[PDB]
RNA sequence: UGGGUGGUGGC
């Protein structure tokens, strides 16, 4: 469900806790999570 | 031409530091390793031989089945990550660092297995040698800075260091004693042995220790009547007389030993000390009886008869003594004439025709970098490979199988060895853990950029710490331009740790054989035509430790050879070095000599260049074109004859003036400038060398300092050992890198007191601090002793506000073939021992989504293992630290080396520079932010300028750091005229030019402006000195060292509270605290401390046998001293649990402490 | 290092987390302000409180 | 939504340094005594930006 | 890195005067004279622009992260 | 002295076993227990013990007896001391020496100088300091969090109820 | 880069992002006729401190 | 909530 951002081709792909974790375009195996649905806050000082 | 000015030397430095960059010393010698060393370590001992020859319960089948493997060529490539999938692809240092990898290449090797039939198994991956960054044999030597941003490598990176199990490790240039030099040390007095002539042997190829012949003069000062000497040998057990081992090496009569040794039949004093040595060695008269004699002490075996006893003695005198000279025979003249130089020398020093030699005269040492270290450890595990193949061969020849060799290399051997031995650096086979030179390789430090720039250069010294001696810790005066007279840490390291200077280069290791050809190329005469009575005045010539011949005139030869290094027939880093005093002349080619460059002064009255520098301005225009007028870099300077290299041995035989205005003898009484000496001793000098620039004597963390030449030198050392703790910009790719420490300083300014040298550490393009406003004036007692004042509104504007990064880690383990781990969100039911934080911030997949505010004490990485065979899972979460807050950045998720999952998380927050945060001058005037004032409450000068940092008047007058004032003044001027003033030291920049310019741009001459109270405006009676200055931020804060503790974690072993900050331990109310409690005497406080806030513990004693054996059941309330049948004479006590531990330990050693509770007598 | 190197005091509560001193007590402990650490043991009884307050003050 | 080369509180800091017009400001009350729980259009100037 | 907004010492907003400063530098001005033209007369708003060294170009040298 | 030190007691027939608090098992990685070296050494002693009693119950070639007995003596020697002169040390399964009982007592960080004469304790605190002349001579500044963490037991008496109830509140 | 800010009303006491103004000169008695200030001086008080 | 080694830094 999570947009696991690809490390190479920027593809937003979710994985079902079962997929071997790579780029679908070049085999690049590095993903990262993307930012939340929440809104971040800061006090700007 | 004209005057070579200062900036012409900065042209010279731009050419040098555009050729090499910085870390030549790693890269070029590691290239030497990968190009030649493994090829020759393999082809050192290329063949093994088995044989199962005859009487195999045979039919007399006498068959030399000789099993012969010959090792061949190595195969070299890029690193390769074979997946758990099995696919192989080009690994890259980003993909290395993200994935805990080992940037390691295939090292292949073919094997020539042959069979003797004299009757009477392909490219195996034999190991993974890890590849350094930025090498020739890394894939990032080449390839296009554009694509390096496409490949995540910063151009202002430089590499030099290795990658192991992910993280970055480095090689300290370890510092060994020099080999094969003919030393004399004198021995301490409570002993019968006074003078010593010592050596340490090591083979020319290979650079490996074999022998250590020692000489001990029997005789204290008028004690030890027979003033004769014995030898000590390798593989003996006892001292052996000198003339006997001479007759053992093959020179029997007295006349030829005195002909070999003695050079003056009129030196009757030394000849007089000679005579008892022969008169004592009379009882062993010829060769083989001395061979038999040394057979009796030195491991020639008992009952092994004369011919094989003497064989073995011929082996310790064939191999195993003087091995580095040669290991073939026939040159007993070479061996004995070496030892005759030794006897010559030790008798020179025992009559004190000389000083003793000294330990630290820095030409008499060498250095070991990655080249020689990989040579040694590769040699070791390569021998281990040898015997592993040998082991498998003697199993698959008994059953006689055609072995394919590819199940005969379990290549976890050398990969596992090198991986551990750079992992912790406990240097050796792990089953040689102790007795090993510990701490070779280190965590590379990435706290700021200059810190790494020094730390990649650092050398360390193995005296150990046994011996508090201040002779090896002295700044001994060979150090001119080779190490750093400023930088060395505070404390235990001091005097040892030597940072290679900003003109250091590491000499590689070179074929000595053509140098030999250069020697015999001019009629050097051989050693067998040598009679010192025929030639007393010939010059005896060394090549790295072998005397090879004699010659009459060294001067024409050193002209020719020195000009051939000025041309390039030699390696231009080989130190051809002359002496005239000894009638000797050495050529080192040795590995690990610390050399340095100098401007070649035309030392020769042949033309008008004499006295002048050979460097012309035409060469300067050539360097400013980038080419010669039909590539022209620093290499062509080296091979032009304008700059020659010297190491510490040629530093003996030179003559330097410091700056090129001192070469011509100059033209007064001005009270601004500095006073060079006259040098009116030699009316007609022959200067041979002049310094390129004096601020090139510094270390890398030393050239940063504005005007080091106006301070008290412990503050120079302090500033150099604080410059490494700056907060700043460490490498420009902190977006993709995941490291456990990283900190970005927000607003980094190049200092207005820049140098000319900070171009070559890039610090003006990556600085690590700011210019804030200095105002040295006691204001309200808050800067009394080294605290300071900081204006809070300036922080609110962003002053030094600090980014904070941290990378965590976790991975999956495998507890069975069908039993693995799983990072999931654990329940409150199925899982054991939930952490006492919450779990809410976790996601569906166990790793928290970024953007989410995080506190300490709550999870990020919940590693749940089901317990191998409800309530069957283990909660083994990896939490965020108990001190931190933050908002999360870039949550990596991938697959490990193992094939399972892998995680890394890079949390971040931002720390406000607040009260207690340490700061630092650039002259050590350090301290903490004492107090924060808002904007209006500052003092403020006539225009509205307020200050931000107020160091103390009382911080100055004893610390005597007048350079700090000079920096503040030069800062204010270069601010107003708007440019960065050259504060590189040792110029004619006085204080007078700065004074006149500040006045003539409309100000006071000596800095002051009439500043005010902020609470009245009633003018401050004295005028206040006031300006900008460059500041930095040291790595400590107060939020990392505050800690207090009520109770909590106690150890199982001793029940005394635990040690360390990280587990919230407790403090050590140590010995001398108890001492001062005794001095005050209020011991009731002491009975609070060592009973009640600690391991308060309650035991019982039977009152008859006095022991604590009494078994304690309490809800049934019964007791029995079972050695006594005692049931009534029972007391309890109140003792420390460690005291009880003492009692149980002692009774388990059979001593019986018995505690009777009454005085007896 | 001498019998003043532990001395009793009284408690003043301040924000901005560092230890405050008088500067006349800088001489006996031999402390400067380039980052020293000074500890703070606490009595846990009445007895030791009076012990400190009458001798080690 | 942020995806920049700069981190977040960094940009909030730099935005805090930005000069606004406040000529009319005394008929705007203080934040900590304005009669709303968290922000409304009595006491805010809500900037939404997405370049 | 990139230009701050105010001065650190005083508090005159300067951040706008970065691009104008580079454009004045392009014609061959001298840096003090360029600060002279921009009306920067206390040295507080002279060190807040004079020292400053530029990294965010290097951060945009990373060909796209996404 | 007879009832205390009778010199046939300086020869051990029966070497005691301490209870396992003195050698308690350590969680290697939270499922497996690496043992303390006393447990490894008492296991080695009991193995050489049984290999002693194996020889006098069968055919024994008379120095097989001698070596197993001398090995028993060796194991009892390294139980109390692994620092004996002249002989190589007793060695572990990493390449490290064994923690004896003698190594638990001598040295700077033994039980006495490291745990009994001086030790670590609680109700401490620790920070970095700052000067502040706006103070008396007997006053020391306390950061608030350190005041929160540490405490002091004041007795509930009849003259301090109200404030202490407030400090609850 | 999609950002949403609020703007609320603070003074310089909370933080100096609410600085109204920049830099304030201040002087009285430029010829020291009260001798409230005392010059430090090498040689002579009148020459070296500019007007 | 590990041990146990080892490295660097603070006074
Ligand atoms: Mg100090
Ligand atoms: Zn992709
Ligand atoms: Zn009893
Ligand atoms: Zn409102
Ligand atoms: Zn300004």
């Amino acid at each position: 469900g999570v947009k696991y951002t690809c490390g190479a081709c920027a593809h937003n792909f979710s994985l079902n806790k079962s997929d071997p974790v790579r780029c679908k375009e070049c085999g690049h195996r590095v993903i990262y999570k993307a930012r939340t649905k929440r809104m971040i806050q800061f006090d700007a000082r | 031409d004209d005057t070579i000015t200062t900036e012409d030397c900065w042209t010279v430095i731009s050419a040098f530091f555009e050729e090499k960059g910085l870390v030549s010393q790693q890269l070029d010698s590691f290239d030497e390793f990968m190009e030649t060393s493994i090829q020759d370590l393999v082809w050192e001992e290329p063949r093994l031989i088995l044989d199962q020859p005859a009487q195999h319960t045979n039919e007399k089948d006498n068959i030399n089945k000789r099993y012969e493997i010959r090792f061949g060529k190595i195969y070299l490539s890029r690193p390769t990550m074979t997946e758990a999938d099995g696919t192989t692809h080009a690994m890259f240092p980003q993909e290395a660092r993200l994935r805990n990898l080992t940037y390691s290449s295939p090292v292949y090797l073919d094997m020539e297995k042959s069979m003797f039939t004299s009757i009477d198994g392909n490219k195996v991956h034999i190991g993974k040698v890890p590849i350094m960054l930025r090498s020739k044999f890394c894939s990032l030597r080449t390839l296009d800075e554009v694509d390096l941003y496409k490949m995540k490598e910063c151009p202002y990176d430089m590499g030099g260091y290795f990658v192991i199990n992910g993280s970055e490790k480095v090689l300290i240039a370890q510092e060994r004693s020099a080999a094969n030099i003919v030393q004399v040390f004198k021995k301490a007095a409570p002993s019968p042995i006074s003078h010593v002539a010592e050596i340490r042997s090591a083979l020319e190829k290979g650079s490996r220790l074999i022998s250590t012949m020692q000489i001990k003069l029997y005789g204290r000062e008028d004690k030890g009547t027979g003033r004769t000497i014995k030898a000590t040998l390798p593989y003996v057990k006892q001292d052996i007389p000198i003339v006997i081992v001479f007759r053992a090496l093959g020179v029997v009569p007295d006349g030829e030993i005195l002909q070999h040794i003695c050079y003056d039949e009129n030196d009757w004093q030394m000849l007089e000390m000679l005579k008892p040595c022969i008169e004592e060695g009379f009882v062993i008269q010829d060769k083989e009886v001395a061979l038999d004699f040394i057979g009796r002490r030195g491991s020639a075996a008992l009952g092994i008869r004369r011919e094989k006893r003497i064989q073995y003695a011929k082996d310790i005198l064939q191999k195993e003594l003087l091995p580095h000279i040669t290991q073939e025979e026939g040159f007993e003249t070479r061996k004995t004439f070496f030892l005759g130089y030794m006897v010559n020398r030790l008798l020179l020093c025992a009559l004190e025709r000389k000083d003793q030699d000294d330990r630290d005269h820095f030409g008499k040492k060498r250095l070991d970098l990655a080249g020689p270290l990989l040579a040694n450890l590769f040699r070791i595990l390569f021998r281990k490979l040898t015997r592993e193949i040998y082991r498998y061969m003697q199993r698959c020849i008994e059953t006689d199988r055609d072995f394919n060799l590819n199940l005969a290399v379990k290549s976890t051997t050398i990969t596992s060895g090198l991986k551990y031995s750079l992992a912790t650096g406990n240097w050796g086979e792990q089953k040689k853990a102790m007795s090993s030179r510990a701490g070779v390789s280190q965590v590379l430090n990435r706290y700021t950029y200059s810190s790494t720039l020094s730390h990649l250069r650092r050398t360390n010294t193995p005296i150990g710490r046994d011996g508090k001696l201040a002779k090896p810790r002295q700044l001994h005066n060979t150090h001119w331009g080779l190490v750093c007279p400023a930088e060395t840490p505070e404390g235990q390291a001091c005097g040892l740790v030597k940072n290679l200077s900003l003109l250091s280069g590491i000499s590689i290791g070179s074929p000595s054989e053509p140098i030999i050809n250069f020697l015999e190329e001019w009629g050097m005469e051989p050693l067998e035509d040598y009679d010192p009575a025929q030639h007393t005045k010939s010059t005896r010539i060394f090549v790295n430790g072998v005397w090879t011949g004699i010659h009459r005139d060294p001067s024409m030869l050193v002209s020719t050879m020195r000009d051939l290094r000025r041309s390039g027939a030699i390696s231009p880093e080989v130190s051809i070095i002359r002496d005239i005093r000894e009638r000797e002349f050495k050529i080192f080619t040795d590995v690990g000599r610390v050399y340095r460059p100098l401007f070649i002064v035309e030392d020769d009255e042949s033309k008008d260049n004499k006295g002048e520098l050979r460097i012309t301005k035409e060469h300067i225009r050539k360097i400013q074109q980038g080419y010669d007028d039909d590539v022209y870099g620093w290499s062509s300077l080296v091979t032009s004859g304008v700059i020659e290299y010297v190491d510490g041995e040629e530093e003996e035989t030179i003559m330097i003036a410091m700056t090129p205005e001192d070469l011509q003898t100059r033209s007064l009484n001005d009270t601004a400038k500095r006073i060079k000496p006259e040098m009116s001793t030699s009316s007609h000098h022959t200067f041979t060398h002049c310094e390129i620039h004096p601020s090139m004597i510094l270390g890398v963390a030393a050239s940063i300092i504005p005007f080091p030449d106006h301070n008290q030198s412990p503050r120079n050392t302090y500033q150099s050992a604080m410059g490494k703790q700056a907060m700043g910009v460490f490498l420009t790719n902190y977006n993709v890198r995941m490291d456990t420490m990283a900190n970005i300083l927000y607003y980094p300014q190049k200092p207005l007191a820049k140098t000319q040298a900070m171009e070559y550490l890039k610090f003006r393009e990556l600085p690590a601090g700011q210019n804030a406003i200095v105002a040295i004036a006691c204001y309200s007692g808050y800067n009394q002793e080294d605290s300071m004042i900081m204006n809070q509104s300036s922080i609110d504007r962003g002053l030094f506000r600090s980014l904070f990064f941290r990378s965590y880690m976790d991975q999956e383990k495998r507890f069975g073939i069908s039993i693995v781990e799983e990072f999931e969100k654990p329940t409150r039911a199925t899982t054991l021992r939930l952490k006492h934080g919450t779990y809410e911030k976790l996601d569906e997949d166990g790793l928290i989504a970024p953007g989410v505010r995080v506190s300490g004490d709550d999870i990020i990485i919940g590693k749940t293992t089901p317990i191998p065979p409800y309530h069957t899972k283990r909660d083994a979460s990896t939490p965020l630290r108990s001190t931190e807050n933050g908002i999360v950045d870039q949550v990596l998720l991938t697959t490990n080396q193992e094939g399972l999952k892998f995680v890394k998380v890079r949390m971040r927050t931002t720390k406000v520079p607040q009260i207690g945060d340490k700061f630092a001058s650039r002259h050590g005037q350090k301290g903490t932010i004492g107090v924060t004032y808002r904007h209006e409450d500052m003092p403020f000068s006539a225009e509205g300028i307020v200050p931000d940092l107020i160091i103390n008047p009382h911080a100055i007058p004893s610390r005597m750091t007048v350079a700090h004032l000079i920096e503040c003044l030069l800062s204010k001027v270069g601010s107003i005229r708007g440019y960065e003033g050259d504060a590189t030291p040792f110029t004619d920049l006085t204080v007078d030019a700065v004074s006149n310019l500040l006045r003539d741009n409309g100000y006071q001459s000596r800095g002051f402006e009439v500043m005010y109270n902020g609470h009245t405006g009633k003018k401050l009676m004295a005028q206040v000195f006031f300006g900008p200055t460059y500041y930095q931020r040291l790595r400590h804060m107060v939020d990392d060292k505050i800690h207090a503790r009520a109770r909590g974690p106690v150890q199982v072993l001793t029940r005394q509270p635990v040690e360390g900050r990280s587990r919230d331990g407790g403090l050590r109310f140590g010995e001398m605290e108890r001492d001062c409690m005794i001095a005050h005497g209020a011991a009731g406080f002491l009975k609070e401390r060592l009973m009640e806030a600690s391991d308060a513990f309650r035991v019982h004693v039977c009152g008859i046998c006095g022991l604590m054996s009494v078994i304690a059941n309490l809800k049934k309330n019964q007791f029995e001293c079972r050695s006594c049948k005692n049931k009534t004479n029972i007391y309890q006590l109140h003792i420390p649990y460690a005291a009880k531990l003492l009692f149980q330990e002692l009774m388990a050693m059979n001593i019986a402490p018995r505690l009777y509770t009454e005085r007896s007598g | 290092l001498h019998k003043m190197s532990m001395m009793a005091h009284r408690v003043k509560v301040m924000p901005y987390s560092t230890f405050r001193l008088n500067l006349s007590v800088t001489s006996p402990y031999n402390a400067d302000f380039d980052g020293d650490e000074m500890n703070l043991h606490v009595p846990q009884s009445e007895e030791t409180r009076a012990e400190l307050s009458q001798l080690c003050a | 939504m942020n995806t920049s080369v700069l981190a977040d509180e960094f940009i909030s800091h730099r935005l805090g340094l930005i000069p606004l017009v406040s000529e009319d400001v005394e008929e705007m009350k203080y934040s900590r005594d304005c009669t709303c729980e968290d922000y409304c259009d009595e006491c805010s100037v809500v900037l939404e930006l997405s370049a | 890195m990139i230009i701050p907004v105010r001065c650190f010492s005083c508090g005159k907003v300067v951040g706008d005067k970065w691009d104008a400063y580079l454009r004045l530098l392009e014609e061959g001005k001298q840096e003090g004279d360029a600060l002279d033209e921009l009306k920067l007369k206390r040295y507080c708003c002279r060190r807040m622009v004079l020292t400053h060294v530029d990294l965010i170009e290097k951060f945009l040298r990373y060909n796209p992260l996404e | 002295n007879e009832d205390y030190a009778r010199p046939e007691w300086m020869i051990i027939t029966v070497l005691p076993v301490p209870p396992p608090q003195v050698r308690p098992s350590i969680a290697m990685d939270e499922t497996t227990q690496g043992q303390d070296d006393l447990t490894h050494k008492l296991s080695d002693i009991l193995k050489a013990n049984i290999n002693v009693q194996k020889l006098e119950m069968d055919g024994s070639p008379q120095h097989i007896i001698n070596e197993v007995e001398q090995l028993l003596q060796f194991h009892v020697a390294t139980y109390m001391d692994n620092d004996i002169a002249g002989q190589p040390q007793a060695l572990q399964k990493s390449g490290r020496p064994v923690k004896a009982i003698r190594a638990r007592l001598k040295g700077k960080e033994g039980r006495l100088r490291g745990n009994l004469m001086g030790k670590r304790v609680d109700f401490s605190a620790r920070t970095v300091i700052s000067g502040d002349p706006n103070l008396e001579l007997d006053q020391v500044g306390v950061p608030i969090s350190i005041a929160k963490t540490l405490s002091y037991p004041e007795t509930v008496t009849q003259y301090n109820i109200h404030r202490l109830t407030e400090y609850v509140r | 880069l999609n950002i949403r800010c609020i703007a609320k009303k603070g003074i310089a006491k909370e933080h100096a992002k609410w600085s109204p103004c920049s830099a304030i000169a201040f002087e009285y008695d430029p010829h020291n006729k009260l001798k409230h200030t005392d010059f430090w001086f090498e040689v002579d008080a009148k020459k070296e401190w500019p007007d």
